[PDB]
């Protein structure tokens, strides 16, 4: 019995990055369509985001960067040369028809979601378009142009004393951990995969620099981590973070990019694992903000996210997929839950124990709230 | 991780004096296209949508938006079903066939597909492509 | 230890002992002819030899000397079926340890070695017969590695007779070949281009008075295999921006053709050829996890599982010794040199991490010898946190998983391309000088090439093709050397010419 | 390794068998001294018959290859024992002899007569490893008859160090003048009164050996006494630490010789030649000027590390610093050094695998970096067992293909040719790097340190229950662990013992 809102503009799945690029925003639409057939939209306040004007996109990012994103187009690429080689935009984050409207849309949804969230209207705020956690203050990085999460948290810090951030994605949210690397109001807990891997940062030793020391949890993992291990390491650490830090609002970046088989994955989770994660985080009775970001096998992202929204509400949903518009994309079984693969996990228990004890040792040194 | 002035975000420090009055200085951001209701039983909604698909061209969503357009009154929306139409953006013979020529003599450079479908933009080309790969 | 007390008593073991006895015998023995006690006379020569070194080296002389016969403590011995020009090499081997092997007088030594139970020289004459196995002496080396009970040289001498059965049907040796041998060369997988049906029928029609009711189980045992005579050229065409994946199906000899094409929208940071299937790795973006798999009979790209690491200029090695694609070394995202080994079970689409290298390299030329991956040169971590051209040799052992740098180094250094051939590793780098590397003997031999710039090696089936990158049209931009005569000829027929070779695979 | 160009692996090349020397070695080892076949010559020792081969005896030695080629009987050797020539045969054939202290000197004779080079050299190493005051003036004579410089020095150091204890024996009585000149004219410490022992030697004959007497008193090099075994220890409530020195007495007794409480905070320290160099805010260095009490200043480190290992090298007159943590818990592997006089730190090659808190010990050149703790899986550290030799001259560091019988934090003491390692209790390993082996002892019974004064191994218990005198004197020949004293200090928790 908890009110749930949902942000989705029927126009985000038309922005196409390039030919042969891992991120295809179309997955959002597919997710939407499943939510339109499971029966999970009768009972969820559906909104439409506002096109985020470039005057709130500046309260974090620099001005020349936003002017660059607003003034670039694949026809006049030759005119802006040193500009695009200085803002990283061009090779990993390609220019494409749209771009700044995509950023307006994701950022508008996330920021508006926080604005409604801190006014004690709804309790859970869903937005699977935003959550771009690699973008930085004056440059793009890792498929991400603007950093929706830091704008949403900059919006939440107007009414809340302390804000928690949770990273489930395979990668290290280095943009939102960097943006809050000195302050101690926001605490960034990030479970990731640290070996030689994107983005490279995210060690166990880099914590906080300045006032916000001991206020940045990085949990480095290894390949092939199955579900039971990820639960046994997710529950205690987050109970300790809730006990020691005492937040007021939670921002979950439920990245569906750590499942069984992605174009770019490496773990070995399943959908019910992420479901248990979002249910555990949901069971603290705090203003919660679910985001997206990450996930490059489209059908598994749609399945994962639609079962996530099935967890946010309360309703159980069957395995059989009802008639949508994309059966030609879902495999020859037409079932929701996927199964793990054959990959073995190289994090041998006592690894998780030593890391976890290091984390507890770093968490017992926070002052009272 | 980098530390400096142009790397981190400038967090505003906390003064409780502003946790009350701003609650109306920034209104609701975004349209409200649908909201649940306790009065209308979802059986009449299942019938409403089944009629909106069988007896009319609406789908599994525009029936809900149009139902909210009249403040949860089924009969009025039923009265306004023949008025508005589900805009049939019909890609006719020349449209689909020329699109197949662009996709068979070009690929996924929709900017080039635009150089033989100059009337349509790009969002409708991409929207038609994902709904076209089914063949 | 518990009783050995270095101030009371202990067991001094001298480990420089084995060389002082050997260099004692090869210098005091075969020089001053001192202390001789047996005379081995062969085809008219008296040899003043010792019984202690001949017996401590070959059990044949151990059983011939310590015997109950009459010629035990007499003196002169007269050996039979051996010449006085081979037994001198046997003396130069027993007393010294260094023999000068030549392809002229080889089989004889082989035979004689097997009669004297000199195991090491027999194994090296067997490997050196496995190298120089022609198409003419392929039914005589087969018939020779059979009366000596040798499975290695029999398999090597049978593969060539199998993959050259077309131009072997009319030879008068293939008509006298007995039933077991033909059963072995047929029941193995003769290609369709080698038309085996009319080969067996051509065999039966000889002494059919006694062979008709004796050669039908042969036809019930005939097989057929696909085509693994490929090159797989991957280079960026001068026209568009995508890179083709040309497949070169070589004919019989002195001609290479072209099968089909595929192209790819992505870039490539590494690529390998596993069992006739193509495996490319990398993406034009900054997530170079991705990996694809191509084949001439699908014109598709069956995506495979992504790597667990983001490295470029790493080293993909293959060879189905146990079905796995290895990725050794590489240069990371922040321009650091990694030294981690990850492998890929092709039958499972699963990557796994094994023991790491001892020196981090990037761009090393890897070559798999029957279950051992060799990392050759590449690029090494300098000292001022820079890089430098490397000379190292590394020997990852894909059976016990244990790599270790070889003590010696290469002649040249830097960016090199190498291909395995028969038993050796042909390496090319700084312009025009290919060295053939023998990892068993730990030695090199140069060869020199035309003076007219990079080069790429691909040992196709029987020969060694040498493709030069910059197709400047004027040059014949493709060669073919015979490693026994160093005769660099010119082969033609590239048809769909490229312009910038990135990878020339096996 | 050589890129030959005359030979071709497909036409003509040269074969080079690697397992040849071995195969012939175990060939002669096997079918000779087991079945006794092809017996050639017969050698008679005392009254025992030895059926031996001429090719092996001629291969190993030159005495025999010159005896057999003298251009047909049982040749008899007239000055060897029946039980020593057996060791000589078991060495010439098998190459693995069982040494022993009772029939050692005998071998030193015969192994030189037969010109067995390796057995003579190692017999010399094991003969100079166990020279005591009882037999130094005889091992000098033995080293002088056979023209051995290495063992003459090791036999002369013990003779001039303990000079007062010998000035009234009898081996010192009939001593030739050349040996005495070699003893006194190299640096006799003043603690044994060299001036009186000269005239004491003169009165043994008085009338004859007096022609050079006055000129013999103008030949010695009397030198002041140094200092042994530093104890930088933390005693009493705070008060920093100390720097207690221990003047050694040749009476099974150690003595204190002035403290030096002037300390701040120490991370590491080492003893060079005869003074203390200390490092400890974390990259400085002071010197212990004990003659004038005061410390002194030196150059700082080019970097900053924690728990690094300082190894003193009097050969090159330098100090190497190896390994250690770098503030943040990441293990480093950078070897630096400090030249005394030039007073400028520099840099050398890096270690193979990084390690911190190890125990370094140099053997006349090569520095052995023992134990420590190496990083593991995946961010942390584990107690290692690795052995590393850092060749101080060629600048080559490489790991030994074997590990210790224990792991963790340990303390080592160079003694003679051996390295006495000790660690976490009921253990005392005696590592010999030349022939690559370990020999464990047994100790009475808590970490404890080890130190080598001159001819004994003083082992120190670094923790007291106040009133126990846990400063054991270890004689490793008989594993005799005694309890010495004479120390008059209340030093409680001592950090480390600088030998
Ligand atoms: O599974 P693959 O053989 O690697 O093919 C994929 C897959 O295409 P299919 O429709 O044939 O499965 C992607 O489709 P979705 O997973 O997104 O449905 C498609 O992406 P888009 O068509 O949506 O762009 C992508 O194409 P691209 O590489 O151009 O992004 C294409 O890859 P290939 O080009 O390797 O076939
Ligand atoms: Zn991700």
């Amino acid at each position: 019995r908890r009110k749930v809102c949902y942000y989705y503009d029927g126009d985000v799945g038309n922005y196409y990055y390039g030919q042969g690029h891992p991120m295809k925003p179309h997955r959002i639409r597919m997710t939407h369509n499943l939510l339109l057939n499971y029966g999970l939209y009768r009972k969820m306040e559906i909104y439409r985001p506002h096109k985020a004007n470039a005057e709130e996109m500046t309260k974090y990012h620099s001005d020349d960067y936003i002017k660059f994103l607003r003034s670039i187009r694949p026809d006049n690429m030759s005119e802006y040369s040193k500009q695009m080689q200085r803002f990283n935009v061009g090779e990993d984050c390609p220019v494409f028809d749209g771009l700044f409207e995509f950023c307006q849309l994701s950022t508008g949804g996330s920021v508006a979601s926080a604005v409604k969230l801190n006014k004690q209207q709804t309790d859970i705020a869903v937005n699977w378009a935003g959550g771009l956690h690699h973008a930085k203050k004056s440059e793009a990085s890792g498929f991400c142009y603007v950093n929706d999460i830091v704008l949403a948290i900059l919006e939440l810090l107007k009414y809340h004393q302390r804000v928690l951030y949770i990273d489930i994605d395979i990668h290290h949210g280095d943009g939102v951990e960097e943006a809050f690397y000195t302050t101690d109001r926001v605490m960034t807990v990030s479970f990731h995969k640290y070996g030689e891997y994107f983005p490279g940062t995210g060690d166990l030793r880099d914590i906080g620099a300045g006032k916000g020391k001991y206020y940045a949890v990085n949990y480095p993992l290894r390949d092939g981590i199955d579900d039971e291990s990820y639960e046994a390491i997710f529950k205690p650490v987050m109970s300790k973070v809730m006990e020691m830090f005492q937040p007021s609002a939670v921002v979950l970046q439920c990245g569906s990019d750590s499942l069984s088989g992605d174009r770019l994955g490496c773990f070995n989770l399943t959908i019910k694992g992420h479901a248990k994660c979002v249910e555990f985080v949901k069971s603290f009775n705090l203003p919660m903000l679910m985001l997206g970001g990450g996930g490059y096998t489209i059908r598994n992202v749609a399945r994962c996210w639609t079962y996530e929204t099935a967890v946010a509400l309360d309703t159980e949903i069957p395995n059989e997929l009802p008639y949508n518009d994309y059966f030609e994309y879902f495999g020859p079984d037409f079932k929701l839950h996927i199964s793990p693969s054959n990959m073995t996990n190289q994090n041998t228990n006592e690894y998780l124990e030593k890391i976890k004890q290091r984390l507890f040792e770093n968490l017992r040194m926070l002052p009272h709230a | 991780m980098r530390v400096g002035p142009q790397y981190q975000a400038v967090v505003p420090d906390f003064d409780p004096a502003k946790l009350a009055r701003r609650s109306q200085e920034r209104d609701n951001l975004g349209m409200l296209v649908w909201s649940p209701n306790q009065n209308l039983s979802e059986a009449k909604l299942d019938e409403y949508i089944a009629i909106a698909k069988e007896k009319h061209g609406y789908n599994m969503e525009q029936a809900l938006g149009m139902l909210f357009w009249h403040k949860h009154n089924i009969e009025k929306s039923l009265a306004d079903l023949p008025n508005f139409t589900p805009f049939p953006d019909e890609w006719t013979v020349e449209d689909k066939v020329l699109f197949e020529q662009a996709f068979s003599f070009h690929g996924k450079t929709f900017h080039r597909i635009q150089q033989m479908l100059p009337d349509k933009s790009i969002a409708s080309l991409v929207k038609f492509y994902y709904s076209w790969k089914k063949t | 230890s518990m009783d050995e007390n270095y101030f009371v008593n202990y067991t001094f073991k001298d480990r420089s002992h084995s060389g002082r006895v050997a260099q004692g015998i090869m210098k005091l023995c075969l020089e001053e002819e001192l202390f001789a006690d047996v005379t081995i006379s062969v085809e008219g020569r008296e040899f003043q030899l010792h019984r202690l070194v001949l017996s401590a080296q070959s059990c044949f002389f151990r059983s011939m000397f310590t015997s109950n016969l009459k010629e035990a403590h007499n003196r002169v011995i007269v050996l039979q079926d051996v010449s006085e020009s081979v037994f001198q090499l046997l003396v130069d081997y027993i007393y010294h340890g260094t023999v000068k092997l030549r392809a002229e007088e080889l089989q004889e030594i082989y035979e004689v070695s097997d009669m004297y139970q000199l195991t090491s020289l027999f194994e090296e004459c067997s490997r050196f017969l496995a190298r120089t196995v022609q198409v003419g002496n392929c039914l005589q080396v087969m018939w020779l590695a059979d009366r000596h009970s040798d499975p290695e040289l029999y398999t090597a001498a049978k593969h060539c007779a199998k993959t050259h059965l077309a131009q072997l049907q009319n030879t008068e040796e293939f008509l006298h070949l007995p039933h077991r041998l033909l059963t072995d060369i047929i029941s193995d997988g003769v290609p369709c281009s080698q038309n085996p049906t009319e080969a067996i029928e051509a065999w039966i029609n000889f002494n059919k008075e006694e062979r008709e009711a004796f050669a039908e189980s042969l036809r019930t045992s005939l097989k057929e295999i696909g085509e693994n005579v490929h090159i797989y050229l991957i280079g960026k065409e001068s026209s568009r921006t995508h890179s083709l994946a040309v497949s070169l199906h070589c004919a019989e000899d002195d001609s290479i053709s072209v099968s089909g094409q595929n192209s790819l929208c992505h870039q490539i940071t590494a690529a390998c050829k596993h069992g006739g299937d193509l495996y490319v790795v990398g993406g034009s973006t900054t997530y170079m996890l991705r990996m694809w798999k191509c084949n001439n009979a699908t014109v598709d790209w069956e995506w495979c599982a992504p790597l667990p690491r983001d490295r470029l200029q790493h080293t993909l090695v293959s060879v189905p010794g146990k079905d796995a694609i290895y990725s050794l070394g590489g240069k990371t995202l922040q321009d650091t040199l990694s030294n981690a080994v990850i492998y890929y079970r092709v039958g499972d689409n699963v990557w796994t991490e094994t023991t790491q290298l001892e020196v981090a390299v990037s761009g090393a030329a890897g070559a798999n010898l029957n279950g051992i991956i060799y990392l050759l040169g590449g690029e090494e971590n300098d000292l001022d946190f820079f890089t430098k051209p490397s000379r190292l040799i590394q020997c990852f052992d894909t059976e016990t998983d244990k790599c270790h740098v070889k003590p010696y180094v290469l002649p040249f250094a830097g960016r090199m391309h190498a291909a395995v051939h028969k038993d050796l590793v042909f390496i090319v780098a700084e312009g025009d000088s290919l060295v053939c590397y023998n990892p068993l003997l730990d030695s090199f031999t140069r060869l020199c090439l035309p003076e007219a710039s990079l080069w790429k090696i691909a040992s196709c089936n029987g020969s060694i093709y040498v493709f030069r990158d910059r197709y400047k049209k004027g040059d014949a931009n493709t060669y073919k050397l015979d490693p026994a005569t160093s005769a660099v000829t010119v082969t033609r027929g590239i048809k769909v010419l490229l312009t910038n070779l990135q990878f020339v695979l096996a």
